[PDB]
């Protein structure tokens, strides 16, 4: 129970469905625990407070 | 140092054939 210093490991996250017509099929998918983000290239918080 | 990793080990087993000695023990 403590905050790690060395960087960890990731799935890693992937973008998918956005537009107003999909027609997805659900082929493949791996079955391993992963992450899927809706918006492309987010993670915006560049402010650093010393 | 940079990235946290994981390693593995397995306890080893060492044995030779029973060697020959020329020195006696008891009377």
């Amino acid at each position: 129970d403590d905050v790690g210093i060395m960087q960890q490991k990731k799935p890693p996250t992937v973008v998918q469905s956005r537009t107003d017509v999909f027609n997805e099929q659900f082929a493949n998918e791996a079955l391993h625990p992963m992450t899927k983000v809706i918006f492309n290239g987010l993670d915006v918080n560049t402010e650093v407070q010393p | 140092a940079k990235i946290a990793t994981a390693s593995s080990a397995r306890q080893t087993d060492v044995e030779k054939p029973a060697d020959v000695t020329f020195t006696i023990e008891n009377v």
